């Protein structure tokens, strides 16, 4: 992440970011309501930050420095770049909501009234077409990214010391690959919960209300198209043990 | 220090997102409790061994039954949790809960967690169980789902006030550990 913004998602809540004499000017509602907003965009950060590392710390590093066989490092990493476009373009849509938001004077004091067409926007159409084709084949790709990489680490040395190398930072500790490819895999899951609690405290405008509502439903329609899309694919196995399933 | 791997698995109101926030802080939050659980990777010491146990919560999955096993490869110890102000979700450990992790999970030690202990003694609690002719649940009855499921044991603790949390935490890293 860049500095900027991880200043601005530093404080565990809303209510710890923004100046405390611009708290004490909302009603308890709003700051249940920003409180969780701001736990949505801090979280799509984080998540944008681990396909930041997947894609330039791991990928980019395991290209420029190791003599992998072709076709190995897009089997740790599948669908990475395409993951990465769609998750920088959403939250580069949600910081640009929080920045209009900002009052003259300060970089920190805003508040989002207007969530849910963001929603709807991200969760519906061409994006959300795109969101279901690529989870639906990162997701099947799972179970042989892990086994792909749980072979090279167990008899590449070069691979093993590059591993051990680019995670001994702190700041790496949570993010090692396998790590990395279950903190993606469970994030579409994250968003039905987040939407929920927002809603609960967005009842003060009732188009607000109607606009969460919609984008609730479109978050679970999308993880339901995703959920019947996946079928796990097995390096060696054969056409057989597919048919008979 | 050796790497092992826990994730928690339970029904939707059984408190596991909010066991492993507090536990990864030691402190319930004061000002905002967070929705989601990213993850964590604990420093543990339990009798006198160091391990680094990454934790998982399945919270979100419930409903996906595709999406839900890929939280499960080489997972070293399952806390599956029900909560005791909910009889509901204890119900659903042997038919449901139970024979997915032993399928997804086999050999892999499950202690199960009766969560929000301080409910047990909760008037609102127990009147509003009384209208569904419910109660908080016994822990005679966990102790017995345990034993019935083949948990390796049964332990209670409440996120609310910290009281058995790290005991909870402690007792996976020794189960993850044995052979
Ligand atoms: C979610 C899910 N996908 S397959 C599966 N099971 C496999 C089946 C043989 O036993 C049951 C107990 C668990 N469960």
């Amino acid at each position: 992440s860049m500095e900027m913004d991880e200043k601005d998602f530093a404080a565990d809540s809303w209510s710890l970011a923004v100046d405390s004499s611009f708290l004490q000017q909302h009603k308890k509602e709003v700051m249940k309501q920003q409180d969780v907003i701001y736990e949505l965009i801090q979280t799509e950060l984080h998540h944008v930050r681990t396909l930041k590392i997947m894609t330039r710390l791991f990928r980019t590093g395991m290209l420029e420095e190791l003599h992998l066989e072709p076709g190995v490092v897009q089997g740790l990493f599948p669908c990475v770049d395409e993951l990465s476009d769609i998750h920088t373009r959403f939250l580069s849509q949600l910081l640009e909501r929080r920045r209009q938001a900002l009052c003259p004077g300060s970089t920190r004091n805003f508040v989002i009234h207007r969530l849910g067409d963001l929603l709807i926007s991200q969760f519906s159409g061409p994006s959300a077409e795109q969101m279901c084709k690529t989870y639906s084949e990162f997701c099947s790709r799972h179970s042989k990214a892990l086994k792909l990489y749980k072979e090279l680490y167990a008899r590449d040395k070069r691979f093993q010391q590059f591993i051990r190398k680019v995670t001994r930072p702190a700041v790496l500790k949570r993010h090692g690959v396998q790590e990395c490819i279950l903190l993606v895999t469970q994030r579409i899951t994250k968003y039905p919960l987040l939407i929920s609690r927002i809603l609960q405290h967005s009842h003060g405008i009732e188009e607000e209300r109607q606009d969460l509502t919609t984008a609730l439903g479109l978050v679970k329609e999308l993880l339901s198209n995703v959920d019947e899309g996946i079928y796990q694919l097995e390096k060696g196995a054969r056409l057989q043990e597919i048919y008979n399933r | 220090a050796i790497r092992k791997k826990l994730v928690i698995v339970g029904d939707g109101a059984c408190g596991k997102t909010c066991l492993l926030i507090v536990f990864s802080k030691d402190q319930f939050p004061e000002v905002y409790v967070p929705t989601v659980f990213e993850n964590y990777v604990a420093d543990i010491e339990v009798d006198g061994k160091q391990v680094e146990l990454a934790l998982w919560d399945t919270a979100g999955q419930e409903d996906y039954d595709r999406l839900r096993p890929l939280s499960y490869p080489d997972t070293d110890v399952i806390l599956m949790c029900f909560s005791i102000d909910s009889p509901d979700s204890l119900e659903n450990i042997p038919e449901k809960w139970t024979p997915e992790v032993k399928h997804f999970c086999p050999n892999v030690p499950i202690i199960l967690v009766g969560n929000k202990k301080d409910l047990r003694n909760d008037e609102h609690t127990r009147r509003e169980l009384a209208k569904m002719k419910q109660e908080p649940v016994k822990p005679e009855e966990g102790r017995d789902m345990a034993n019935r499921i083949g948990a390796f044991g049964y332990m209670e603790c409440s996120a609310k006030t910290k009281d058995g949390v790290r005991e909870v935490f402690e007792m996976a890293t020794r189960a993850a550990l044995q052979a």
